[PDB]
């Protein structure tokens, strides 16, 4: 996150990050508690053994344990026409074994609903621990900060990515620069205000750079991956 | 005087703002700046009292909060000529030539640029060879001025890619911000700093091509086989100075002769008979 | 220190002696030198008693023309060489003719006259151009160092006695002529009740009339500019500058 500000302790309980070796890598989001939706771009071969996995929730500064009171990942799935070259389909699901109570700071997101006629000059917000301004380290508090969502028509220019967005794909942010996020900001959850409630709509998958002129940052839309939820949910029981 | 300009000038239209005519046929003032230029025929409407048109936000404004006069007047056509010369200094800098246009035409500005100092419309050789993909012209820039930004960069899979500013042209950019360049507005009496530059043009020195000077046109000016040019009168003080009127109370009357007049002659009052006598005693001086 | 501006300090030297001089051939009034006529009026053949401002029957001069060459002097532009204006004065000046590839040249000094000599003041100044009077009255920008060059065999120095990025008020400005190959010139300028006069006569004993302008305050001091130059020495052609 660049140019943003701390993220005060107020009400944003849909970020879960993901802590494999000990370290902060990737995190994700929840909308019900028995799934954890994040990208699948860390869930890569070497990555397997999900048994190693632990999640923690309610935590601003990352120094509350260290190697325990966590949630251990039960099983992970994935999409299957998952790409690696292209990046394409780059969501995940992981599931816990725990029930995850409801107490303070612990409330999900529900999933857009098809046809929510979003504007397109929307507003949205962007939340995650990456770099400070450019190759840094893992922020230790939280930031957040305020992005927009431009059209795939004017992010398909030759001068910006020369059409490389997928119809399953969607850009946000701003073209002038300055705002956008670094490495690590992996998943993410990118949310709008729409008839008072949030909606993750967003997923954060790839990008280039961030503060750079004309490379603005490459959230997944999950409308159409929207049936690809539920099918798994089913499935599971 | 007035009735000596009106009458050698073929004056087709004259209005005052904030100054009434009456005051004018007689009065003292202090100083007159005069503003002259030419008339385009599509932007005619564009020097009305007030208006957000191509020739007061570019060309030249007009001030509201001053006495002031409009004079539209017309020109024959045969031996006149129109100097279309570019008023900035950093555009020829580079090596700005000429619009090259035919005659009877004129050359209003559109969109206007204010750059600073530390301007180079030209990129580093050394940085610019490791670019594949929107691999721009690069030359020696002269020193005091920083070369081109431009940044190399990989998206997906591309090694070679590089993004530089001012894309795509200066008039309609995507990031104004990252761009030098900015929109800039002509106030009282200021002329216009420079016109857009086509970067992807530029560049041996540092040469930029003729086409690449954006963000200007042109139309002609004649109507009734004659060209309108525009002349605006601003007073500066009133009832002070020097420049005085002169048809206010001696309009050069003629002489009455056989009855007594009045005398103000030279400074002398009085009343006499005139006649005229064939006399050559009188000198330069008396 | 006749202004209240800069105008250079470039090998300004401190003091020196400038003696004034004192010349023979007093006045005589008795062929026409002296007189001057009337404003703008014509008088046929008759005797006429007029009471004017005349110089005295017998009286001598006062050499005032400063030449210099390289270095200026601080005593210059002091008294007594800074005379006052009290009801007015005469001059007899001669034209400097040089020669250059067959070409006449004719120059001489420049007078000033004023009040206080600064800007919320007005300052009369007759300075000759090849044959052309330009009388002006403005209200210049006058500095502490005022001078005057010459435009033929120019010096190695610039003229510059005033500075101003803009035309001041001005309320008299006319162009007057006079044979450029005559030999003495006269001026005759005054002041009575506020009005200020002035004549100028090329050939012949009388003066001729220039003007009459209107000030309504009261001059006091004049002060007569230096021309330098280098054709007005020993070594080049053999001429001095009266005033
Ligand atoms: C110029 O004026 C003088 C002075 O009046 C004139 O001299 C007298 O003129 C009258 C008129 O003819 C004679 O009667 C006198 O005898 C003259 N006196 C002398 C001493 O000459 C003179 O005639 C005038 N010249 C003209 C008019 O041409
Ligand atoms: C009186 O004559 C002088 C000298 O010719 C005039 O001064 C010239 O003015 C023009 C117009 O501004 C300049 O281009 C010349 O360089 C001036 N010459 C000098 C030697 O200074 C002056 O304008 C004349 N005055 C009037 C009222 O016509
Ligand atoms: C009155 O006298 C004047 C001057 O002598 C003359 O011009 C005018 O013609 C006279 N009037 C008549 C009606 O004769
Ligand atoms: C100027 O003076 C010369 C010499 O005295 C003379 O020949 C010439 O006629 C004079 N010119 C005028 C206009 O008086």
């Amino acid at each position: 996150i660049v140019g943003g500000e701390s993220a005060l302790p107020g009400a944003w309980p849909w970020q879960v990050s993901l802590h494999v070796q000990n370290v902060h890598v990737c995190g994700g989001s929840i909308i019900t508690p028995e799934w954890i939706v994040t990208a699948a771009h860390c869930v890569e071969k070497p990555l397997n053994n999900p048994w190693h996995w632990t999640a923690f929730a309610g935590i601003l500064r990352q120094s509350f344990m260290f190697y325990g009171a966590g949630y251990q990942v039960e099983k992970v799935i994935s999409h299957p026409n998952y790409d690696s070259k292209t990046k394409n389909n780059d969501i995940a699901l992981m599931k816990l074994q725990k029930p995850l109570t409801f107490n303070d700071l612990v409330k999900p997101v529900c999933l857009p609903n098809p046809g929510m006629m979003l504007q397109p000059e929307q507003l949205c917000w962007i939340s995650g621990w990456g770099a400070t301004e450019e190759k840094g380290k893992t922020s230790e508090v939280l930031n957040a900060a305020k992005v927009l969502l431009i059209e795939t028509q004017r992010c398909n220019s030759r001068y910006v990515y020369d059409n490389l967005i997928t119809p399953a794909m969607i850009c946000a942010g701003f073209l002038q620069g300055n705002v956008d996020s670094c490495q690590g900001d992996s998943g993410g959850p990118l949310v709008t205000s729409k008839n008072n409630i949030w909606w993750l709509i967003g997923d954060t998958s790839w990008g280039s750079g961030c503060a750079k002129a004309y490379r603005p940052g490459v959230y997944g839309n999950v409308m159409v991956f929207t049936d690809w939820i539920y099918r798994q949910m089913r499935a599971d029981g | 005087n007035l009735s000596t300009l009106l009458r050698l000038v073929h004056v087709d239209s004259f209005s005052c703002n904030n100054l009434d005519k009456s005051k004018i046929f007689g009065s003292c003032f202090n100083s007159i700046t005069v503003d002259k230029f030419a008339i385009p025929n599509r932007r005619r409407d564009d020097l009305q009292l007030g208006s957000s048109g191509f020739l007061q936000s570019s060309n030249y404004k007009i001030d509201i909060s001053s006495s002031s006069c409009q004079l539209y007047y017309s020109l024959p056509l045969v031996n006149v000529t129109i100097n279309n010369f570019n008023p900035s200094s950093w555009n020829r800098r580079y090596g700005f030539g000429s619009f090259n246009l035919s005659s009877y035409d004129v050359v209003y500005s559109d969109h206007c640029f204010s750059v600073n100092s530390d301007f180079c419309p030209c990129a580093d050789p050394s940085v610019v060879n490791s670019c594949a993909k929107s691999k721009p012209p690069s030359a020696i820039c002269p020193a005091g001025t920083k070369y081109r930004h431009c940044d190399l960069d990989t998206t997906l899979y591309v090694k070679n890619w590089c993004r530089c500013s001012c894309l795509p042209d200066p008039i309609s950019t995507y990031s104004p911000n990252t761009c030098p360049q900015k929109k800039v507005v002509v106030g009282i009496g200021e002329h216009c700093p420079g016109l857009g530059i086509n970067e992807e043009k530029c560049g041996s020195s540092c040469f930029c091509s003729p086409d690449a000077f954006l963000g200007w046109s042109f139309d002609s000016c004649i109507s009734n086989n004659r060209c309108n040019i525009f002349s605006n009168f601003i007073f500066n003080g009133i009832n002070s100075g020097t420049t005085c009127s002169n048809d206010l109370l001696y309009s050069n009357t003629e002489i009455s002769t056989g009855v007594c007049v009045n005398y103000d002659l030279y400074g002398i009052t009085g009343q006499g008979i005139f006649k005229e006598v064939s006399a050559a005693y009188y000198n330069n001086w008396q | 220190v006749i202004g209240d501006f800069n105008c250079t300090n470039s090998f300004i030297n401190d003091y020196n002696k400038t003696i004034p001089r004192i010349s023979e051939d007093v006045v005589d009034v008795s062929l026409g030198l002296g007189t001057y006529y009337v404003l703008n009026r014509v008088y046929l053949n008759t005797t006429l008693l007029f009471t004017g401002y005349f110089p005295k029957s017998g009286a001598n001069f006062r050499d005032l023309a400063l030449k210099g060459s390289i270095y200026l002097s601080t005593l210059w532009y002091k008294p007594p060489f800074l005379s006052d204006f009290n009801n007015g004065i005469f001059s007899k000046v001669k034209n400097t003719k040089l020669y250059v590839n067959n070409t006449l040249y004719s120059e001489f000094s420049t007078i000033v006259i004023g009040s206080v000599f600064v800007n919320t003041s007005y300052t009369i100044v007759v300075q000759p151009h090849n044959g052309i009077l330009e009388i002006t009255a403005c209200q210049y920008t006058m500095c502490e160092y005022p001078h005057t060059v010459c435009k033929s065999k120019g010096s190695i120095r610039n003229e510059s006695w005033h500075i101003d990025s803009s035309e001041p008020l001005c309320l008299f400005k006319k162009n007057f002529t006079y044979n450029v190959s005559a030999d003495w010139l006269y001026f005759h300028f005054y002041q009575e009740r506020g009005v200020f006069y002035a004549y100028y006569a090329d050939v012949g004993m009388p003066t001729t009339f220039l003007f009459s302008l209107y000030l309504g305050t009261i001059l006091s001091h004049y002060y007569v500019m230096p021309l330098t130059c280098n054709a007005i020495s020993s070594n080049t052609d053999n001429e001095t500058l009266e005033y």
